[PDB]
């Protein structure tokens, strides 16, 4: 019980460097604050709870009676619904050394190129994906219409074909068999067409997870070389 | 699915000048013909069928009148083209061919669907397709409110018609701040009425000295006692024709489309109220009643096609934990070179309700679990707004890390909570996020059913079960002295101010007395354990007979940190009854944003905002846009789309001109992305070439000439002067774009509409930036502080697309300073902006043009220093020639900015403005014109401090916009520190004072450097 010894009392740092030092954690993991005074952190409930200790009369407690002293003799009686705390943060974890964490966020800024790299080329397959899934149910729709029209020329025909034969006009029919084979010819190529698309989109859709594999096994990475690349305070311009 | 590219056929941007188009005949022959591109649909149908008469079987073909033409679009919708004048071009066809067809069934609703669908962006058969019984729920009911604001419109049959089209603008309140009043003459301002003699376009003058505060019939009143006072009559004869006649006539803006329909004060009206603080002599236009009305159409509302003993027991009684089954999921993407498990939680919104459970790791490459997952949480403490977050992981213990997330609510629409299996397809883990779960993200299963797909089971109870409605609530629900020192002073602290336990449960027991103090509902909701039907319960009942309180601390209630519909339902409900349409407007930034939080697609926030959309073309305006802008986005995409489809099957005759906007915005996207693309490394020259070539032709002059511009519809855009259109030197190939004003008298206003169209930056931070800096303007006026802003114009229209609003005779500080004045060729110093300002302001015309500097420059110093906006160039502070300072290009700062510097933040351009603000003098360190630019300064930092909760609850509402600058609090957090909220009022400015002092100071050291601002100091 001393006014600073560090075991679990930082300064009054702010609320952005204490959500993250007990986010997805147990029952516990608190530190001391000041408020606008003393503030002690807490987490029961699943939730990120904050209480304040008025110190005034030269003496602490939570509740309405004041029951102590002292500030350290405060944790003791709550901690063995007014749960317990269980494991405090420590303020001593991972020579005038700031230059061998150099190489951590050199490995960070290399980590997130590549990364950002990879993410570029896994928005613009996603993209090219989306476009030629879009690409086929055109083509899908063109087929329909050419077919539709197919019926429609052996609707009308058949009354002027039964009527060039009854008359021996050959190379007259031969201009209407012409056109049609024309138009069937094209079917075939607006199918053979669409069958080379669904070729390119299978054989990306495997290039896509390809990337997704290399980016969910990066990923660990980056986001542990964030705690590796901490400053120290007070100490002004680095590399 | 929407088309990617703004091109004309699939793949390619531009069709060539002449284009082989495979038609296909009515009697099953097919043709290829040659078109021209900008041909259009007669002239090809024309031609088609000539050349057709060479084929066989000709003498079928019918009148040309007689059929249609139909292809397949970029969308892979069949298009059936009914408006033949639309060109080849403009058709957006996936591949070039046209099918020549016989009309079959309804022709009006096949060209309402292809108009709403061309408006929204997305195709309408699209929305019939989906089998989701809420959507087909919300597309059907939602047609109630449609059909209630449509029965208002035609409720004062011609004119209430007329007040949707041209809403009053006017300020919120009559009330004229103490500044204003002094600048008319004894309560009463000079007006000039304006009448058009003949066709042939020229006009007479009525100018009069008329009372503030008349209404618009009175203002005509006094016109028609000037000419008839000319005129004999009797004392009786005068005036029965002005009784007869106040109300024949109807007044309007000259030089844009702002009518004086309501009986509001002349001075409540805005064009009035600016001319007044400027100095400006209004000038309104006479119009007949009957000349307005008849351009009205009358368009009527009619309902599309689509509007066409079981066990149940309640929430309230079912005992038991909460139960989910990880059945299995489909396939995860590893590379074997890492086990995986599946991360869940319940969640209230943003905070969880219980402790998060995980999964068995299970091998990487089989992907089963099949384990019931046991929740520490009760099932009937559960609230309305319950709902599950989970996520596919894996594991290097050694280092966790999220593949796929996706959330569900626990509670249908219908108020039913799930039962059974359930297959739910997961969404991609966002580029910068690292948390396991994603709580806030949207909520629902992903469209996109190609992706990881995660079977899961629920707990089957023997009958169905339902969320208690809230008479049941009220039956669990039932069951001094002076502490008001406290409850009083958290009240007015920041929402962003922590709340301790010790004051949480202070404020959960004296909850019963908040009432008499309505303002604290924020503060006392947060104070709640949501996990407890015993709380929440007493909340309900409270909050339905909470009194109403103002619309600016209701819209809190609607940002991430109040998602209980309770919550929400009560802010609409003050919103409905106390905000103004002007606030409205003011604050739709927010509120549009604000309806993604919703759980449900069908709500009171959408029912009250379509409804005000569409009572108030205004609101709806601004309303389609924003919505619009976030079709780009799938996770916004369904939900907008449906919204813009009510709106759009109510709005009216207005979406004709929308389409036109649209297709005139379209026409800008595909011409910038050719110049951004393809021709990327030509020179200006060729490109400028390109421009004035491609816009010559006919498709583009026809398509982006007379229409309405986005940034203001009252605006009128006419012909392009082409002269002044021109590309941007900026490498994202801006368009500058000049427009004739069509108005009748646009003599007298605006001569020149010039926008900016940009393609590839996201303006979505300039808007906030503008409103906010709007707002401010708005909070010093109203406290009798004039400090002239200027918040131009600026809309987001898609995925980093948007228009931007050109200030006229407006140049940067470094446009000043290249002129220099034949002293010399570009040499400059400090001094020239000060002779810049004097050489363009001569005379008295000097000492009024000085003043407006000051008031500006004061403005904008306060305003970008609270803002983080203050580290500004000669590049991006620009002085209009009367003497105007305005910051410009916020993006653009916002995009160059770990957190350990700006400490120390020089100012160089401190120095040339204060030779600006106290003429010449060497020592102009402390003058009486500075000490008056301190003092305004000190008042206005003061008055935004005062106002800082609506600013903090203006950003917190736009967390739901993907902003990189906004995606927590601890950004917003930065407010509290140049405002300074825990230290003392007195000690506030006394901080304020020091922070200038020493950016004052840092300026006259440093030495700037021109181009790139780099600092030699
Ligand atoms: C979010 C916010 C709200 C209110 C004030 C500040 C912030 C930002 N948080 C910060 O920590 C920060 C820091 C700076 N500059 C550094 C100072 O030394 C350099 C500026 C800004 N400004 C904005 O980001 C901002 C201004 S209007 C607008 C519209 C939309 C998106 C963002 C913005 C903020
Ligand atoms: C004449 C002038 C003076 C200043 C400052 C340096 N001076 C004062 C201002 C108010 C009251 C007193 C003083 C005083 O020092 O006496 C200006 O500051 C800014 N910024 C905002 C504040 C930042 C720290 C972010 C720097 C950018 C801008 C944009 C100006 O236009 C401006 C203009
Ligand atoms: C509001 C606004 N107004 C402008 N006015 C002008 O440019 N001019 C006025 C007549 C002479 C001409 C000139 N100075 O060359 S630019 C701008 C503005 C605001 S954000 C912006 C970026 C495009 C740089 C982002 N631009």
């Amino acid at each position: 019980m001393s006014l600073q010894d560090a075991e679990w009392y930082w300064g009054d740092i702010s609320r952005e460097e204490v959500n993250e030092k007990l986010r997805d954690t147990a029952d516990g993991t608190f530190l001391v604050r000041d408020a606008s005074d003393y503030t002690l952190t807490l987490r029961k409930g699943g939730n990120n709870k904050l209480i304040k200790i008025f110190h005034r009369d030269g003496k602490y407690g939570f509740s309405d009676p004041l029951t102590f002293s002292s500030v350290v003799e405060l944790i003791n009686h709550y901690r063995n619904l007014d749960v317990k705390l269980l494991y405090p943060v420590s303020k001593y974890q991972q020579e005038a050394v700031g230059k061998k964490l150099h190489e951590y966020n050199t490995q960070f800024q290399e980590k997130s190129r590549e990364y950002d790299r990879l993410y570029e080329e896994y928005t613009r397959t996603s993209q090219e994906i989306q476009m030629k899934r879009t690409a086929i149910e055109a083509f899908n729709e063109t087929i329909k219409i050419f077919e539709e029209q197919c019926q429609t020329q052996e609707r009308y025909s058949k009354e002027y074909i039964e009527k060039f034969k009854r008359e021996g006009n050959e190379k007259e029919i031969q201009r209407i068999m012409h056109n049609y084979d024309k138009l069937k010819s094209r079917i075939s190529e607006i199918i053979d067409s669409r069958r080379r698309l669904e070729e390119d989109l299978k054989k990306q859709a495997a290039e896509y997870r390809e990337i997704d594999k290399r980016m969910n096994s990066i990923k660990p990475d980056l986001i542990q070389l964030r705690k590796t690349r901490d400053q120290y305070l007070m100490w002004l311009t680095q590399k | 699915p929407p088309r990617p590219s703004s091109g004309e056929l699939w793949g390619i941007h531009l069709m060539p000048p002449r284009i082989l188009v495979e038609c296909l005949l009515p009697n099953g022959m097919i043709v290829t013909l040659e078109c021209l591109r900008e041909a259009t649909l007669i002239t090809i149908k024309h031609e088609l069928f000539k050349e057709a008469r060479k084929y066989p079987l000709h003498q079928l073909l019918q009148d040309e009148s007689s059929y249609i033409f139909v292809s397949v679009t970029q969308e892979a919708e069949r298009e059936e083209f009914f408006d033949e004048t639309r060109r080849l071009c403009d058709l957006r066809l996936f591949q070039p061919f046209l099918k020549v067809i016989e009309p079959v069934g309804n022709r009006e609703e096949k060209i309402l669907n292809r108009e709403i669908g061309f408006a929204i962006g997305m195709p309408v058969c699209e929305f019939d397709m989906v089998k989701d019984p809420e959507v087909q729920d919300f597309r059907r009911n939602i047609l109630n409110v449609c059909k209630e604001a449509v029965d208002l419109r035609d409720l004062n049959s011609p004119h209430s018609r007329a007040m949707y089209v041209y809403p009053p603008n006017v300020e919120s309140s009559p009330e004229l701040p103490k500044h204003i009043y002094n600048k008319l003459d004894k309560g009463q301002i000079i007006v000039v009425i304006w009448v058009i003699v003949s066709p042939n376009n020229d006009k007479q003058k009525y100018t009069l000295k008329i009372n503030h505060d008349c209404v618009p019939e009175q203002v005509i009143a006094e016109a028609i006692r000037k000419k008839t006072r000319s005129m004999l009559l009797s004392s009786e004869q005068l005036k029965l024709c002005v009784l007869e006649y106040q109300g024949k006539y109807i007044l309007k803006v000259c030089g844009c489309d702002e009518y004086f329909l309501e009986k509001y004060p002349l001075s409540q009206y805005k064009y009035i109220r600016s001319c007044i603080m400027l100095g400006r002599m209004p000038n309104l236009m006479l119009m007949a009643k009957e000349s307005l009305y008849s351009q009205l159409p009358m368009d009527c509302f009619t309902m599309p096609s689509y509007s066409r003993e079981t066990s149940t027991k309640s929430l309230w009684v079912i005992n038991s934990a909460l139960r989910i089954k990880i059945l299995c999921a489909t396939y995860v993407n590893v590379n074997i070179r890492d086990k995986i498990y599946v991360r869940t939680g319940i969640y209230h919104g943003g905070e969880p309700l219980c402790d998060n459970v995980n999964t068995q790791r299970v091998p990487c490459s089989n992907p089963r679990w099949n384990e019931w997952l046991n929740y520490d949480i009760y099932i009937p403490d559960l609230p309305r707004a319950a709902r599950l977050c989970l996520s596919i992981c894996s594991v290097k213990k050694e280092e966790h890390c999220p593949l796929a997330w996706g959330n569900i609510n626990l509670f249908d629409y219908t108020d039913t909570l799930v039962s059974g299996k359930m297959a739910l397809n997961l969404w991609p883990v966002p580029h910068g996020l690292e948390d396991l779960l994603n709580p806030i993200g949207v909520t629902g299963s992903n469209p996109n059913k190609e992706t990881p797909c995660l079977e899961l089971e629920f707990d089957w109870f023997s009958s169905v079960v339902k969320f208690p409605d809230m008479s049941v609530i009220e039956e669990h629900a039932n069951w001094r002295e002076n502490d008001k020192e406290q409850l009083k002073a958290i009240s007015t602290r920041d929402p962003l101010s922590e709340i301790t336990e010790q004051e949480k449960d202070f404020l959960w027991s004296h909850r019963h007395y908040c009432v008499t103090i309505p303002e604290i509902l924020p503060k006392l909701l947060l104070s709640v354990k949501w996990n407890s039907r015993d709380e929440v319960a007493q909340m309900y009942c409270l909050v339905k007979d909470w009194p109403p309180i103002k619309p600016e601390q209701a819209m809190e209630l609607l940002d991430c940190n109040y998602p209980d519909p309770m919550v929400r339902g009560f802010a609409v409900r003050c919103l409905e009854k106390y905000l103004t349409d002007d606030k409205l407007s003011q604050y739709l930034i927010q509120l549009v944003q604000v309806l993604k939080y919703e759980q449900y697609l069908d709500n009171l926030l959408v029912r009250f905002l379509l409804k005000k959309a569409l009572t108030n073309q205004r609101i709806g305006h601004f309303f389609f846009w924003h919505l619009k802008s976030e079709m780009h986005n799938k996770t916004v995409s369904q939900r907008f789309g449906l919204l813009l489809e009510s709106y759009c099957r109510a709005c009216g005759m207005y979406l004709k001109h929308l389409n036109r906007q649209v297709e005139a915005m379209e026409k800008l996207i595909n011409l910038t992305d050719i110049l951004k693309q393809e021709k990327k490394d030509e020179t200006q020259k060729v490109q400028m070439k390109f421009l004035v070539e491609q816009m010559r032709r006919p498709d583009f002059m026809d398509a982006l000439q007379g229409f309405l511009s986005p940034l203001n519809p009252a605006h009128q855009l006419g012909n392009l002067r082409l002269e002044e259109c021109r590309i941007m030197s900026s490498a994202k190939r801006p368009l500058w774009l000049n427009w004739e004003n069509p108005d009748i008298m646009s003599e007298l206003l605006f001569q020149n509409n010039e926008i900016i169209f940009k393609n590839g930056d996201d303006l979505r931070q300039d808007m906030l930036t503008l409103q906010i800096i709007r707002i401010m303007e708005n909070i010093w006026q109203n406290q009798g502080l004039d400090l002239r802003m200027l918040p131009y114009g600026c809309l987001s229209i898609g995925d980093c697309v948007g228009l931007i609003e050109v200030v006229r005779n407006s140049h940067t500080i470094m446009q000043i300073q290249c002129k220099g004045g034949l002293k010399g060729a570009l040499q400059f110093n400090s001094h020239t902006l000060h002779q810049w300002l004097k050489d363009k302001n001569k005379g008295e015309i000097y000492d009024a043009a000085i003043d407006l500097f000051t008031r500006s420059c004061a403005g904008y110093c306060v305003a970008t220093f609270i803002l983080g906006i203050g580290d500004r160039h000669n590049s991006n502070i620009m002085v209009k020639d009367d003497g105007q300072l305005f910051h410009i290009d916020f993006g653009h700062f916002l995009d160059h900015k770990f957190g350990y510097k700006r400490e120390r933040v020089p100012f160089v351009l401190t120095q040339d403005f204060l030779i600006v603000i106290s003429k010449g003098a060497q020592e102009c360190t402390k003058t009486r014109e500075f000490e008056r630019f301190q003092e305004m300064c000190y008042k206005a930092y003061l008055a935004i401090r005062q106002h800082a909760n609506l600013f903090i609850n203006l950003f917190s509402m736009m967390l739901g916009s993907g902003m990189p600058e906004l995606q927590s609090f601890d950004d917003i957090a930065y407010i509290r520190k140049t405002l300074a909220l825990d230290k003392t009022e007195q000690e506030a400015l006394e901080y304020f004072m020091k922070q200038m002092n020493d950016a004052r100071h840092g300026g006259w050291t440093t030495k700037m450097d021109w181009i790139f601002h780099t600092i030699k100091q």
